[PDB]
């Protein structure tokens, strides 16, 4: 039996980061590189991770750029209306910790003040490559989720 | 039976694939007037009358075997030139603008 | 390569094949290995019901010729 | 000096007019469209094979941060905090002492990557080539914890990746 | 020309070894192409270039299927290039550390490590400096 | 034996829908200098059942509806609708042979916007009713052409069965004579499913129920290009190799269907007023004028075809 | 009236298709660059202009450090002076692709992106190789560049240059001819020359409604007085004249990089001045003087004289100025920002009446809005 709910995991799992379609928050510089992931060196299509999805279909939400006060409760609604499973992509310094303008009036201070965050993607801005890495390390985190395993021995 | 067979077939199976789309096991534990323009009434409406001129003109590949060649294809080429002035009524009326 | 795409096409198109080809072979099958008789107008029923009849078996696509005369 | 880049009267030749009157009806100018993009279709991809294949990088790419030594394996830092003072972002924290026998060395060397702007400037800054950015841009992590680098986890950096680093440094150091 | 675009596919299998060897590469690494062995390192990574292929193409790596103890057949990780490699690899210099190797140092790590966030390895951080006040220890006889 | 047979027309056309999703990226990705999905699975073979699989495992997040009723019954008449536009198409021959397929074809196509309708109502927002009726109207007035347009055609066929239009076609096919009905045609096509450039429901704008409008959807868009396929296209028929002809009308569709893939790709988005316009002042007077040129065309040629 | 509601929010009244009024609220991307800046040394703020227009990252540097030469009486150096004319016109064409592609993607004509973006991945990779760095390279500085080009690099712009208006050609092939992008262009978001001016436009906000005004002619810079190129000219106002300029623009800064490519001189790369430019790596570890020059440099840094300039380019998306306060010491005591977005989105609710809501974005298109530049 525990092999049945083995194989059920690894497929839920092959499926899910096989078809990651994730939600951009542009909002600043960080959104540039993640347009040269979409642009034909990187081809991010060709990994299943659709360029554009909307909110309601999406897995995973990168947030590419500051976040402001005046946004963070915006960019709040937005997670809170993503259907599940869903991760969260933090990319570059701004959102990882507020980077430059970590010390403002009007930023918020990393992005996982705000939401949860899976991936933290380092540089000001990381490189098309390095978010790429990045996505591909969550879908390395998705294959080892153990839902139906942990399910199954509640 | 044949028809009735297909079409209940496919509207059965659109209704299962609906329900089991919404059921999965999850594994938790925890009347008034649209602000709408008053044009897009009008292209209903539009859309209806001319659909009711397409009525009258679906016959037509049956009709063009009557011996009566000559009033079928006045009644014909009537029937179309009437809704093309219907149409240029609405164009000169300045009923197909969106401004 | 632009030639990597014929898989997905090739697969697609295998897909639209087979209603077509199903079709053909299941009506050859249920018809004695004929296509199946089209009867659009009552004339045409007549005659597949007066087949019916003669073929002494109730099957309008079994036939009936000079033997039976 | 200019130029127009719209300022032209179409000629209203009967032979123009029609022209005109077959691209409206025609679409010839939507078909002329169809077969740019035909033409790519049929163009090799630029796309690269990542993880596999990997965009080109110069020497002077700056990525993650380490800390060098000499050859001898004496530390090259001398918590001078040049780099400290120069960093646009407050990205460097140190502290210092003398160490037991003596020599100027910091005991505390923390930059916080998620501060960082990765400028370089803090390369730039140091007189000894203690500090430097290097080569590797794939250390992404699950944690916002993981990236508020300690010294000792800058000179594994330096110990990991000092082989490439100095090849690096030995191709671009007589453009500084 | 069309017959030699053909054999060009045929010769990929025989490239790689076989049917097996062509499969193997094929869903390991999602291209079949056959270029030449630059050189191997420890770890079991293989490095090709074929300098016909566009900038960007023309070199490439085939990871190995273990590395530190870790199966890598389908997992593989471009953190998984060692540093001398790397440097080769994303054409930051033209020859490969087999015809310039670099230079030796006591300290230099001799195994390279992926990245380890998510692990039991992932690195913590904490402050690493000494306590800077010291209290006042109270004697432990008694005296009121 | 016709259960038998239906199924193998239900299956077929799902399998076939969720395989056009990998051939559309991957055309798109080829026109864009890229190359769309090929990681997951060989050429990304395996990309439309990882698709598949992780959208019916999604969270069916619904925000509360107006009515539950019209929720469910958007999806289920949208689909159902869908898989009954192929029971007549001859393939050569039809599940159902009709002797006014043409007709049934086009009364079954003209229910089809009450899915949408019918979602404007459940989605409980003013703003997504403005969007279902401004496709509602669209739609409708797109059906104005795409039906005068049909009754020109069937003027030189002579019938509304659909295997007759292949019998027309035997020594020709109807896209010679009848050309400027075919590109007004093909354009109404697109108009009509919402495809780009005519994608304003996107452009002006989940889990199991999403996937289920979008497979409804892209069946629809294979069935319009076979059908225009058979209409101006016709197949040579040799009822003792019907294969033969099953073989050369798919390679008909599928090039028809990837055209729309190709037009996709290579044009900016018309404006919701614009499109109207396209139609009402352009289409509709050549459609209206056309459809007397062809009314007259047969009789004043001697050229009027058979009734049955 | 029906009233709707980096990141943009825009709230408009709409009486049916049209719209009435347009009330852009901005702010979603403000992040106090100026009082961030008032706490940095003048070197320590160069990187803040990377991240303003973070499309045109070499024209903010350069903007920065011509209002700093002004200040401290300096002129950089005539290599660093041409260098920065040559990847201040590669930066021009990073932004006017930027601008032209996604300004068609967002109304539907999503593909000439692709094929544009793999041009600007290759002239990302001129940046790295300059300054290690794709996008904020951090290397147009007070006193000229960091570093001097590598060996190389001039060959792989040329043969990058040589193919690029072909790229054009298929660029105008998709859009410049078909009836479906001029319908959605054409007559679209008109505006009068003088209202233009009064309403504080620039660039080519400017010359789309015939107004013959470039900074880089009336107001030359650098070396721009000695390269030659046409400046491309509007004749309706509208936003298909303006794309017409930016694709023009384009082919015209290919032709003043063809002119830099063969004009590069040799010598230097930053003033010869270690009160200002840090020293050589190699004397600032032989020379005392150098040692304690640099050690200054990269803590304190260097003064400016009291003052004030207002200094301005003609940066790729309209006029980008600094107001520049020194107070003497080595901070700046002000540092107002003149984004050209700022008052061209500030004109929006103007370019946008009578128009339909699918024309707005069209018409915030054709501004060329990036809001790191309107917020700073
Ligand atoms: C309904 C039935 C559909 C069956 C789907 C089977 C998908 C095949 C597959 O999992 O790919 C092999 C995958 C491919 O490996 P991968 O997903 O780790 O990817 C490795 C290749 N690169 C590096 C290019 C990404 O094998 C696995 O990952 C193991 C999980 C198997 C899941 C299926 C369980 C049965
Ligand atoms: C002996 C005498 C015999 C008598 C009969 C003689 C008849 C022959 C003469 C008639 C020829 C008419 C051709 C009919 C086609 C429709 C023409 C048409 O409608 O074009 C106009 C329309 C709008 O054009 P526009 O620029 O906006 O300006 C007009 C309004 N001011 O333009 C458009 O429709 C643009 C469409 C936009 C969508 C573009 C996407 C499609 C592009 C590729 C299509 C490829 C064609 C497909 C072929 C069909 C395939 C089956
Ligand atoms: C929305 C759900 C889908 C609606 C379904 C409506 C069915 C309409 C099909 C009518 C098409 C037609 O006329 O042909 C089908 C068949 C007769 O076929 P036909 O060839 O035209 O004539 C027989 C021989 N001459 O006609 C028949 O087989 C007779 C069927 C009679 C029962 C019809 C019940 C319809 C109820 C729908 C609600
Ligand atoms: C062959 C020789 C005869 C040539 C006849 C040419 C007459 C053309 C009339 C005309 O020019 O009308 C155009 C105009 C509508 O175009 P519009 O752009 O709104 O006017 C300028 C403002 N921009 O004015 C209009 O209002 C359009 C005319 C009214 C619409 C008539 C539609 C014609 C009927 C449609 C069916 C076609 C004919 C019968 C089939
Ligand atoms: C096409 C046929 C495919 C057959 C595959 C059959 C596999 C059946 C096993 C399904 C496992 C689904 O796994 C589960 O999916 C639901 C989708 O909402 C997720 O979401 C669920 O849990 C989260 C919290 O964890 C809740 O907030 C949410 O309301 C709930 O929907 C779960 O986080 C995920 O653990
Ligand atoms: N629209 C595309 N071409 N694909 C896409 N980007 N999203 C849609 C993908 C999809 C949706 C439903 C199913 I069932 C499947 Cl198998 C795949
Ligand atoms: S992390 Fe760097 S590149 Fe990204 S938005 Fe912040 S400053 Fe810009
Ligand atoms: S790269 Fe720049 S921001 Fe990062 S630590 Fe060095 S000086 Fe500070
Ligand atoms: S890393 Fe260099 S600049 Fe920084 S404190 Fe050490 S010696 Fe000084």
């Amino acid at each position: 039996g525990e092999y049945v709910v083995a194989k059920l995991d690894d497929l839920i799992n092959w499926a899910r980061r096989s078809s990651l379609w994730p939600m951009t928050f542009g909002l600043a510089c960080c959104a540039v590189e993640m347009m040269h992931m979409a642009a034909p060196r990187y081809d991010m299509d060709r990994f299943g991770v659709v360029f554009r999805a909307s909110p309601r279909q999406s897995d995973v939400m990168i947030v590419a750029g500051t976040l402001t006060n005046k946004m963070a409760p915006a960019l709040r609604k937005v997670y809170d209306q993503m259907p599940e499973p869903r991760y969260v992509v933090s990319m570059g310094s701004c959102a990882n910790g507020g980077g430059y303008y970590h010390y403002s009036y009007s930023v918020v201070r990393g992005c996982d003040r705000i939401v949860p965050v899976d991936i933290y993607v380092p540089g000001c801005p990381p490189t098309a490559e390095a978010l790429l890495y990045g996505i591909l390390q969550l879908q390395k985190k998705i294959k080892r989720e153990k839902r139906l395993r942990i399910w199954y021995r509640r | 039976m044949n028809l009735m067979l297909a079409l209940l077939t496919n509207f059965t199976l659109a209704t299962l694939l609906v329900i089991i789309a919404f059921w999965l096991p999850q594994l938790n534990v925890y009347s008034a007037r649209l602000p709408f323009s008053m044009k897009f009434f009008l292209v209903a409406i539009t859309f209806l009358l001319f659909d009711l001129e397409i009525a009258l003109l679906l016959p037509l590949p049956w009709a063009s075997q009557t011996a009566n060649l000559n009033t079928m294809l006045t009644m014909a080429l009537f029937l179309i030139i009437l809704l093309a002035v219907s149409l240029a009524y609405e164009w000169t009326q300045k009923g197909l603008e969106w401004t | 390569m632009w030639f990597e795409v014929l898989p997905g096409i090739a697969v697609m198109g295998v897909c639209l094949f087979i209603p077509g080809m199903a079709t053909a072979r299941i009506h050859r099958f249920s018809n004695g290995g004929k296509e199946k008789r089209v009867a659009h107008y009552p004339y045409q029923w007549y005659l597949m019901e007066r087949d019916r009849r003669v073929s002494g078996v109730n099957r309008s696509y079994v036939s009936k010729g000079l033997e039976n005369i | 000096t200019y130029k127009y880049v719209n300022l032209r009267e179409p000629s209203m030749d009967m032979k123009s007019v029609t022209d005109r009157a077959a691209q409206t009806l025609l679409w010839t100018e939507l078909i002329r469209g169809l077969g740019m993009t035909l033409s790519y279709l049929f163009r090799e991809p630029a796309t690269i094979n990542y993880p596999f294949e990997k965009g080109p990088l110069s020497p002077r790419f700056r990525g993650e941060h380490a800390l060098r030594r000499y050859p001898s394996g004496e530390e090259r830092c001398i918590a001078c905090k040049l780099c400290e003072a120069v960093c646009p972002a407050q990205a460097i924290t140190i502290e210092a002492e003398p160490r037991a026998d003596g020599s100027r060395r910091t005991t505390r060397y923390d930059i916080d990557m998620t501060k960082c702007i990765y400028c370089g400037f803090c390369q730039e800054a140091c007189p000894v080539d203690a500090i430097v950015e290097g080569p590797n841009f794939e250390f992404s992590t699950e944690t916002h914890e993981e990236l508020l680098y300690n010294k000792e986890k800058l000179l594994n950096n330096g110990d990991k990746w000092e082989a490439e680093i100095a090849a690096n440094i030995q191709a671009d150091y007589l453009y500084r | 020309e069309l017959l030699q675009v053909l054999k060009r596919g045929l010769q990929q299998v025989s490239g790689h070894g076989g049917l097996r060897g062509y499969l193997r590469v094929l869903f390991r690494a999602n291209d079949v192409r056959v270029g030449t062995l630059v050189g191997e390192d420890k770890y079991g990574n293989k490095y090709y270039e074929d300098n016909k292929q566009f900038f960007g193409r023309h070199r490439w790596v085939i990871y190995t299927t273990e590395m530190n103890g870790k199966n890598t057949f389908w997992d593989v990780d471009g953190s998984m290039v060692p540093p001398e490699w790397h440097r080769w690899l994303h054409c930051m210099t033209d020859d490969p550390p087999t015809v310039k190797p670099p230079t030796a140092r006591k300290f230099i790590w001799t195994n390279h490590k992926f990245n380890l966030s998510g692990t039991p390895q992932q690195y913590v951080p904490y402050s690493t400096t000494r306590k800077k006040i010291q209290e006042w220890v109270p004697p432990s006889t008694p005296y009121k | 034996m016709f259960m038998i047979n239906i199924l193998m027309l239900i299956i077929p056309i799902l399998l076939a829908v969720a395989f056009l999703t990998l051939v559309e990226r991957k055309v798109l990705g080829y026109m864009q200098l890229r190359k769309g999905p090929n990681v997951v699975g060989p050429y990304g073979l395996l990309q439309p059942i990882a698709d598949a699989i992780k959208l019916f495992i999604k969270e069916p997040l619904r925000p509360a509806t107006s009515s539950a009723s019209m929720f469910i019954l958007a999806p289920i008449m949208a689909l159902g609708l869908a898989l009954t536009m192929w029971i007549p198409l001859p393939m050569p021959y039809p599940l159902i042979n009709m002797n006014l397929g043409v007709l049934f074809m086009l009364a079954m196509s003209s229910l089809a916007v009450y899915s949408i309708l019918w979602s404007g109502w459940a989605s409980n927002s003013k703003y997504a009713l403005i969007g279902a009726l401004r496709a509602v109207a669209q739609t409708i007035s797109y059906e104005v052409t795409l039906a005068i347009i049909l009754l020109s055609v069937l003027l030189m066929s002579g019938s509304f069965t659909l295997s007759t239009l292949i019998t027309t076609q035997e020594q020709m096919w109807l896209i010679l004579p009848a050309w400027p009905l075919a590109m007004m045609w093909f354009i109404s096509t697109l108009a009509e499913t919402n495809r780009a450039p005519f994608d304003l429901t996107e452009g002006e704008s989940a889990a199991g129920p999403f996937a289920l409008f979008f497979m409804a959807e892209y069946a629809n868009i294979i069935m319009m290009n076979i059908f225009t396929a058979i209409l101006f296209l016709g197949t040579s028929h040799n009822p003792h190799m019907p294969e033969l002809y099953t073989i050369n009308f798919t390679i008909k569709s599928l090039l028809l269907t990837m055209s729309f893939l190709w037009i996709r790709a290579s044009y900016p988005r018309f404006r919701y007023d614009q499109l109207m316009h396209l139609l009402w002042k352009n289409f509709l007077p050549l459609t209206l004028a056309l459809c007397m040129w062809h009314v007259s065309l047969p009789i004043l040629t001697s050229g009027i075809p058979p009734q049955t | 009236n029906l009233t709707l509601n980096g990141v943009l929010r825009l709230v408009m009244e709409l009486s049916g298709e049209m719209v009435r009024k347009c009330d852009p609220h901005i702010g979603l991307l403000h992040r106090g660059t100026e009082k961030l800046i008032e706490y940095k040394t003048y070197l320590q703020a160069l990187p803040y202009f990377d991240r303003l227009d973070y499309v045109s990252m070499m024209c903010n540097e350069q903007a920065y450090s011509l209002a700093v030469e002004k200040l401290l009486n300096i002129r950089p150096p005539p290599r660093a002076q041409w260098i920065r004319v040559l990847f201040g016109e590669i930066t021009r064409l990073l932004n006017h692709i930027m601008a032209v592609t996604t300004h068609a993607l967002d109304i539907g004509a999503m593909t000439p992106f692709f094929w544009m973006f793999e041009e600007r991945e290759k002239m990302f990779e001129f940046y790295e190789r300059v300054s290690g760095a794709r996008m904020h390279a951090a290397y147009v500085r007070p006193g000229g560049v960091h570093q001097d080009l590598p060996l190389g690099l001039m060959d792989d712009i040329y043969e990058f240059s040589k193919n690029f208006s072909l790229r054009i050609d298929e660029l105008e092939e998709m859009l410049t001819n078909n009836r479906i992008w001029r319908n959605r262009t054409v007559d679209i978001g008109i505006v009068t020359a003088e209202d233009a001016l009064n309403y504080g436009f620039s660039g080519v906000m400017l010359r789309g409604s015939g107004i013959q005004w470039d900074l880089r002619k009336t107001q030359p810079y650098d070396v721009y007085d000695q390269v030659e190129f046409d400046v491309p000219i509007g004749s309706r106002g509208d936003c298909y004249d303006r794309y017409l300029c930016r694709v023009e623009e384009m082919r015209q800064s290919i032709r003043i990089i063809s002119q830099c490519l063969n004009k590069m001189p040799p010598g230097e790369i930053k003033v010869d001045d270690a009160k200002v430019s840090p020293p050589k790596r190699a004397e600032m570890k032989t020379s005392m003087e150098s040692l304690i020059h640099h050690f200054k440099l990269y803590t304190e840094g260097y003064q400016v004289p009291p003052g004030a300039t207002y200094t301005a380019i003609e940066a790729p998306k309209g006029e980008f100025g600094v107001y520049l306060v020194s107070d003497g010491s080595s901070r700046p005591y002000r540092c107002k920002i003149k984004a050209p977005g700022f008052a061209h989105l500030a004109g929006l609710d103007k370019m946008s009446k009578g128009h339909m809501l699918a024309d707005v974005v069209a018409i915030i298109g054709t501004q060329d809005i990036v809001f790191g530049e309107v917020d700073r």
